[PDB]
RNA sequence: UGUAAGUGCACAAGGGAGCUUGACUGCGAGACGGACAUGUCGAGCAGGGACGAAAGUCGGGACUAGUGAUCCGGCACCUCUG
């Protein structure tokens, strides 16, 4: 199925359908479902047209999702570069903040190898 | 040491052909200039190559008109 | 060549009359263009050999 | 059978208001919006040419008229720009859809920017006309944000007939543009 | 103390007109034996004249300014072509028949169609 | 203002738009300069067209360079001959 512009799966469970959302994971969809009321272990063939917009209106209404999250964090990023903080400045040099091992450690943000 | 130039083209005799007062016959040519360097007027027509030339029979008559330089056939009358 | 030699024909009578230049790489596809054909007498179709 | 309430406001009250605020030789001198303009420039038609389609899209949904396309008339290479390709698109409106544009807009948009912290007044050009731009298009609500792929600032320009900034200032303050405080 | 700052509209107008007339007469002429139809065409009314342009003098001419054409109840497209049919008349008494036209850089349609209609059935040559 | 210069073009020959192949056939009154042949323009007639209501324009490209005799031979058609 769809919801908020994104395409849900053509056949798995609805706890990965809502989780493939942005703005909701494993846990979270575990919990709005039980919320909800819905078994957890059914297909996508299974879903009705008016359990999608109540669960819509459910998450819209107690939640932000997908692009209004990615802009405030964004905002998050731009403020905090603009303020001249740590976080800031590990941003501009593109490191992780936590201070890890980055002797070794944070290949993954520094992306591929290069050989000098 | 030389020289690359010493090269040029013919001539084309470009220019007036015939003046004031003069009896023109049906169909001469009157003026062979490169531009518009003349525009036509009463009874004178333009060719393709900018070549004027005259319509009907008459005497020559140059003039102005709002600054230009212009062409004119007069209808002498017949005797 | 670029630019080749080509010959119009008329479609009833089959005389070749009329040759023009053209682009072949501007223009792969023939041409058809109406002229005026002397026995025939009226404007007909004219497509290129 | 019909008329904008903005017009009304117009004819009735800010006429005579600005009159009398003046004094004006004839009924006729008090300044009047002429026209209004909207357009972009997004400078990425050379490298893709999709997004133009778009924008004409989101134009055509927001104002209800196909816009136009324009092209560009010197070709620059350390630009890598070269005649004929379109750039950008230009609308245009009149009458009524000013009064119902102005109308949304002074509505429903302004109080909705993120830190809306009013509008410069010295953004004139000494002639009495109003012109500026915007970073974001997603605040209108006629454009679902769920469609967007990527963010689209726009340029505005108002106007008038206004003879310099003084009397253009007053008429569109008397509308209501929020103005700073300087 | 009011200076106006951008050009008018009715001046944008009358250059535009003029402009168009001019390129218009740079090929259109006239003569004695066939002497130009020219209409100067308004918001209120509509005017024609006859021109030798070999003299500069008009032989005839009318308007619908005229009482007898503004008594008419109908349209002013009515008036028109009445004042078409009038001039017709007068030219005809005139003594000339082949005319040609001087649209005058308006756009042909509306009133100048029906005026060249109504001159058309009159019986000119053109 | 395709392609160098000059002569011109702000009324356009600059640009935009709708339609369409006259970049036709049969003709040519007279001139242009030239030792020779090569080169240039042309009003107007008929057939059948194009554009435009009409008046009206159209025998390629705003103009001047983009080319080559004789002989021999090939190809289509012809109310020539044999
Ligand atoms: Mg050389
Ligand atoms: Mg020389
Ligand atoms: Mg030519
Ligand atoms: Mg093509
Ligand atoms: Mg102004
Ligand atoms: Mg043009
Ligand atoms: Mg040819
Ligand atoms: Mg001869
Ligand atoms: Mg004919
Ligand atoms: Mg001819
Ligand atoms: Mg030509
Ligand atoms: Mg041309
Ligand atoms: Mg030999
Ligand atoms: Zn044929």
């Amino acid at each position: 199925a769809r919801l908020v512009g994104v395409d849900l799966p053509r056949d798995k469970r609805m706890e990965i359908a809502l989780t493939y959302i942005y703005g909701i994971g494993r846990t979270r969809s575990n919990e709005i479902l039980a919320a909800t009321g819905i078994d957890k272990n059914m297909r996508t063939k299974d879903l009705t047209d008016d359990q999608v917009t109540v669960l819509r209106d459910y998450i819209e209404g107690n939640l932000k999702v997908e692009g209004d999250l990615r802009r405030e964090v964004q905002a998050d990023i731009r403020r905090k570069i603009e303020i001249g903080c740590y976080q800031g400045l590990r941003h501009r040099r593109g490191l992780p903040v936590r201070g890890q091992r980055t002797k070794t450690n944070a290949r993954t943000r520094k992306g591929p190898k290069r050989t000098i | 040491s030389s020289s690359r130039n010493g090269r040029d083209s013919a001539a084309q005799r470009l220019g007036v052909k015939r003046f004031g007062g003069q009896v023109v016959k049906a169909g001469e040519i009157l003026v062979r200039q490169r531009g518009t360097h003349f525009h036509p007027g009463v009874n004178v027509g333009r060719g393709g190559d900018d070549t004027l030339f005259a319509l009907a029979p008459g005497a020559v008559e140059f003039g102005a008109k709002r600054g230009r330089k212009t062409v004119n056939i007069v209808p002498v009358a017949r005797p | 060549d670029v630019r080749p030699k080509i010959t119009l024909a008329c479609e009833v009578c089959k005389h070749r009359n009329y040759i023009t230049k053209k682009n072949r790489r501007n223009d792969p596809d023939r041409l058809e263009i109406k002229k005026f054909c002397p026995n025939c007498g009226t404007h007909q179709p004219h497509k290129e050999s | 059978k019909a008329l904008p309430r903005l017009k009304q406001r117009y004819r009735e009250e800010i006429r005579e208001a600005l009159q009398q605020e003046f004094n004006y030789a004839n009924v006729m001198q008090i300044p009047g919006v002429v026209k209004v303009v909207v357009n972009m420039g997004v400078g990425d038609a050379a490298r893709d040419a999709k997004l133009i389609n778009g924008a004409i899209n989101d134009l055509a949904l927001i104002t209800g008229q196909k816009p136009e396309v324009r092209r560009a008339r010197k070709s620059i290479a350390q630009f890598k720009l070269r005649e004929g390709m379109p750039i950008g698109a230009r609308v245009t409106l009149r009458g009524d859809r000013m009064w119902e544009f102005l109308d949304r807009l002074i509505s429903i948009a302004l109080p909705r920017i993120r830190d809306f912290r009013g509008l410069s007044p010295k953004q004139f050009d000494g002639t009495g006309n109003y012109t500026f731009g915007l970073n974001e298009q997603s605040m209108f609500h006629e454009i679902d944000v769920d469609s967007i792929d990527r963010p689209r600032g726009m340029d505005i320009t108002v106007v008038t007939t206004a003879t310099n900034d003084a009397e253009g200032r007053a008429l569109l303050r008397a509308l209501g543009f929020p103005f700073k405080e300087n | 103390a009011h200076k106006p700052v951008g050009q008018n509209i009715s001046e944008v107008r009358r250059n535009a007109r003029l402009r168009r007339h001019a390129r218009l007469r740079k090929k259109v002429a006239g003569t004695a034996e066939v002497p130009r139809l020219v209409v100067n065409r308004s918001a209120r009314h509509i005017h024609v004249q006859l021109v030798n342009d070999l003299n500069g003098t008009t032989l005839a001419a009318a308007s619908s300014i005229e009482a007898d054409v503004r008594a008419i109840d109908g349209d002013k497209k009515a008036h028109s072509v009445r004042v078409g049919q009038l001039i017709a008349e007068r030219a005809k008494a005139a003594g000339v028949e082949t005319v040609v036209f001087d649209r005058g850089g308006y756009t042909y349609g509306g009133r100048i169609a029906a005026l060249a209609d109504a001159a058309r059935e009159a019986g000119l040559k053109f």
